[PDB]
């Protein structure tokens, strides 16, 4: 009938890439490691053009969004149960299927228990058992204690809520509740805080606005969007939320408003807003500035 | 106040005199420098040492060169240079590199500002031939500056750090050329057969790669 979209349609692609921003200096860092001795070319004008928008291109692909999955269900299939087995072992045996060209997520991973149950590994034993024999670098097989809620608020603190995204995204598989629960925390983090600008220009930036938007608390990124001169970003915003509720408050009064661009800010600062007020003066404020550079 | 003086040879010099017989005087070799790319060097003469050190250094700072440095930390590129028979081959580093570099080099890159370099001296290794032949080398280094202005076009410098972001260093001050720079497919740049057996692997040396104090 009518389907919600989503973290995937081109459209909503679209709309979360053109938020996210795309800063050259920012997306390309200069990154603390071992350094070689750089190297120089002569460019015309052309040439020049020419290797920024190549460094474009190469920013988009550093850029790409992480497909944003729902949890994992936990596996509990039993294989077999031979009772015949119990009582005859004391330690339980993980065996991993380590045939090279099969997906990891397709390869059996069985457990036989001292009860003499065979039984399929669950999704910790998977990652884990994953990790032994096809170890992926930045991974580790015991969870790193930064993961701890006491260790997050330090990296919270010091405004490293990429670094935590970036060690999460290397440790954890997206459906994993483990990537999930540090995410929404980061997430959280940063609506209560206002720093929604440590996430722009890069991979991080969508997931967390789909955060926002299915959560209906997009009243503190609506804010930063305007006091930074971005309403076209603030208007996008406003059209995604009404795109994945279109059953609400703000998306009839668009309706029979027929609302666009800055108005469609204010009919959401009205009906379903939490912060009506404070957004209603933050876009009056904007409003005047822009009548002075008129004027 | 703001040069400071360091010694690079002391020697005891023995001249046979007509009625005296062999006499012992003192020459003195000593580089001066601010550490911000003013530097000097001077020789100093005396029967007594002492006497040396003051003439050579106040002969230094009137005799400087300014020295040109690529972020205020290396040099602007590789320079290789024959000086009599002292050879020196100097590499531009990134930051952290230290001074990888003959004893006396390290202390003349002291005295310039220069914090990351290697250099090899190889040949006659004459202390005052390698002071002057490493003040004309350094003070003849093309800055990006000058290269663009002699071929009216953009430098950009490419660094693995930050991936493919071009980064221009230097724009010319007049007009820009419109012809790119012809790409020769084949260079015909003679290459240094350490440089090359270094980055084939095929340079095994114990004494290369040792883990020294802080420079």
């Amino acid at each position: 009938e009518t389907k919600k979209p989503t973290f995937m349609d081109e459209e909503v692609q679209s709309i979360l890439t053109k938020m996210t921003g795309l800063n050259l200096q920012k997306t390309f860092k200069p990154a603390i490691q071992e350094l070689k001795p750089p190297t120089y070319k002569l460019m015309t004008q052309a040439q020049l053009e020419e290797a920024t928008r190549q460094a474009v291109e190469a920013a988009k692909v550093r850029l790409k969004m992480p497909p944003v999955l729902e949890e994992r269900v936990p596996i509990n299939d039993v294989l077999a149960e031979d009772k015949i087995l119990e009582g005859t072992e004391t330690t339980k045996y993980v065996f991993t299927d380590i045939s090279y060209s099969i997906p990891h997520r397709e390869r059996f991973i069985v457990v036989r228990e001292p009860s003499g149950t065979l039984r399929k590994a669950s999704w910790e034993e998977r990652d884990r058992m994953i990790q032994v024999y096809f170890p992926k670098e930045g991974r580790k097989i015991l969870t790193p204690i930064i993961f701890k809620e006491e260790n997050l608020r330090t990296m919270y603190s010091q405004d490293r809520h990429v670094d935590v995204l970036n060690l999460c995204f290397a440790q954890f598989e997206p459906d994993s509740t483990e990537y999930i629960k540090v995410h929404h925390k980061t997430y959280e983090d940063i609506d209560k805080r206002g720093k929604y600008d440590l996430l722009r220009s890069t991979r991080y930036f969508g997931g967390m606005v789909w955060y926002f938007v299915n959560n209906k608390k997009i009243d503190g990124l609506l804010i930063d969007q305007i006091q930074r001169d971005l309403i076209d970003d603030a208007t996008n915003l406003v059209q995604l939320y009404h795109v994945l509720h279109p059953d609400g408050q703000s998306a009839q009064g668009a309706k029979d408003q027929a609302a666009e661009g800055i108005n469609l800010i204010k009919v959401f600062a009205k009906t379903e807003a939490q912060k009506g007020a404070y957004i209603e003066l933050t876009l009056q404020t904007y409003q005047e500035a822009l009548s002075r550079h008129s004027a | 106040e703001d040069f400071d003086t360091r010694i690079l040879e002391v020697r005891n010099v023995f001249t046979m005199t007509a009625k005296e017989g062999r006499k012992k005087s003192i020459r003195v070799l000593v580089a001066v420098g601010n550490g911000k790319g003013a530097a000097g060097f001077s020789i100093g003469k005396a029967t007594d040492r002492m006497d040396a050190f003051r003439k050579a250094k106040n002969r230094a700072v009137h005799h400087l060169h300014y020295i040109e440095r690529y972020e205020d930390h290396t040099i602007f590129h590789d320079i290789s240079l024959r000086f009599k028979r002292t050879h020196i081959k100097m590499k531009k580093q990134p930051k952290g590199y230290g001074l990888r570099c003959h004893r006396a080099i390290i202390t003349i890159c002291r005295l310039i500002g220069i914090k990351d370099m290697y250099a090899k001296v190889s040949g006659s290794i004459n202390m005052l031939s390698l002071t002057q032949g490493l003040f004309r080398g350094l003070s003849r280094q093309e800055t990006h500056q000058q290269l663009a202005d002699k071929k009216g076009l953009h430098v950009v410098e490419i660094r693995e750090e930050c991936g493919p972001l071009p980064i221009v260093v230097a724009s010319p001050r007049g007009p820009l050329r419109k012809d790119p720079e012809p790409e020769d497919e084949v260079p015909d740049v003679k290459l240094d057969w350490e440089d090359v057996k270094t980055a084939q692997g095929m340079k095994r040396s114990v004494w290369s790669n040792l883990k020294r104090a802080a420079t």
